[PDB]
């Protein structure tokens, strides 16, 4: 993560982000809604900040450093650069909305009208079918990771020394290799809560109520869809 | 400090998302309330014994019975959920909850944990569940439930006023460490 979009998302809230004398301007109902967006932004920065962790810093790591059969490191971290783009890909184009709906002379002060279009792009055509199969495939794999992290832990002494050195800083206390598998698998599901709560504040403008009903039935969709296609993997 | 990994489990409107928040926190969001829980690691001191609780929350997986059990892998503590303000949400722990976690975590301790209990005091409350020919779960409901699942022990709590929140964790400390 970057300094520039950790400061822009270290307030609590929307409320809290912008300067109190622009949250005055605005009706409680859009403070409402834009709280609830901040927090789909503010998550989604997170959770691709957790795949940058897998990628960066436990993968690439464990290269660099260890001495590890090849094929065990991709089953450690299956999916993790696919889904880093995904995810990427989605932040930016969460962010450029976000920038987009500045004011001028400000760097805190905007307010998000059209959401629900972002999200039918994101969950429809190409990147939903990328989502579907790349879940499907981390999800399945999701055990089989863990165990062979728990089997290397128990017997290799220089894995245990490269866990132990890469995890010790206080900003990865709830960041551990096994953390990581299930804030990434538990993410999916937490896209129809966010766009529900949306949902619930933005009856204003008809067609972005729509645009959000469409995009809440596409997720629920694809997460059907996961769901289906998964299948836990053995060692 | 020994890690510990919670699990917190119980139907959609059991406030379950809330008390991982609140006991966080260590506060109710005075500005905003989350939607949705990530993950959390305490540091707890219980009996003497320092632990790391890893915490975890189910919601948003009710509805997906193969992606769900994906956060079960290591869990030493179950905190099993249900409202006060809703008997429904108590009529489902023995036949849909608590035999997948059985199934799952053998040998997890669960603590059935019966949430909004400020709410056994609303008059709304009283008065929307009478229109059904129902009234908030009573405390010996409960430990009744508690006792027929084969629970580890009976707890209520109030993620709204804080009461119970700190007591509910410290006890699944210790029930994690057994
Ligand atoms: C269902 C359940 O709670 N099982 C369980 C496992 C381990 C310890 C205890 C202590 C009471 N119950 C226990």
């Amino acid at each position: 993560s970057m300094e520039m979009d950790e400061k822009d998302f270290a307030a609590d809230s929307w409320s809290l982000a912008v300067d109190s004398s622009f949250l005055q301007q605005h009706k409680k109902e859009v403070m409402k809604q834009q709280d609830v967006i901040y927090e789909l932004i503010q998550t989604e920065l997170h959770h691709v900040r957790t795949l940058k962790i897998m990628t960066r810093l436990f993968r690439t790591g464990m290269l660099e450093e260890l001495h590890l059969e090849p094929g065990v490191v991709q089953g450690l971290f299956p999916c993790v650069d696919e889904l880093s783009d995904i995810h990427t890909r989605f932040l930016s184009q969460l962010l450029e909305r976000r920038r987009q709906a500045l004011c001028p002379g400000s760097t805190r002060n905007f307010v998000i009208h059209r959401l629900g279009d972002l999200l039918i792009s994101q969950f429809s055509g190409p990147s939903a079918e990328q989502m579907c199969k790349t879940y499907s495939e981390f999800c399945s794999r999701h055990s089989k990771a863990l165990k062979l992290y728990k089997e290397l832990y128990a017997r290799d002494k220089r894995f245990q020394q490269f866990i132990r050195k890469v995890t010790r800083p206080a900003v990865l206390k709830r960041h551990g290799v096994q953390e990581c598998i299930l804030l990434v698998t538990q993410r999916i599901t937490k896209y129809p809560l966010l766009i529900s709560r949306i949902l619930q504040h933005s009856h204003g403008i008809e067609e972005e109520r729509q645009d959000l009903t469409t995009a809440l039935g596409l997720v629920k969709e694809l997460l059907s869809n996961v769901d289906e296609g998964i299948y836990q993997l053995e060692k | 400090a020994i890690r510990k990994k919670l699990v917190i489990v119980g139907d959609g409107a059991c406030g379950k998302t809330c008390l991982l928040i609140v006991f966080s926190k260590d506060q109710f969001p005075e500005v905003y309330v989350p939607t949705v829980f990530e993950n959390y690691v305490a540091d707890i001191e219980v009996d003497g014994k320092q632990v790391e609780l890893a915490l975890w929350d189910t919601a948003g997986q009710e509805d997906y019975d193969r992606l769900r059990p994906l956060s079960y892998p290591d869990t030493d503590v179950i905190l099993m959920c249900f409202s006060i303000d809703s008997p429904d949400s108590l009529e489902n722990i023995p036949e849909k909850w608590t035999p997948e976690v059985k199934h799952f975590c053998p040998n997890v301790p669960i603590i059935l944990v019966g949430n909004k209990k400020d709410l056994r005091n609303d008059e709304h409350t009283r008065r929307e569940l009478a229109k059904m020919k129902q009234e908030p779960v009573k405390p010996e409901e409960g430990r009744d439930m508690a006792n027929r699942i084969g629970a580890f022990g009976y707890m209520e709590c109030s993620a709204k006023t804080k009461d119970g929140v700190r007591e509910v964790f410290e006890m699944a400390t210790r029930a994690a460490l057994q």
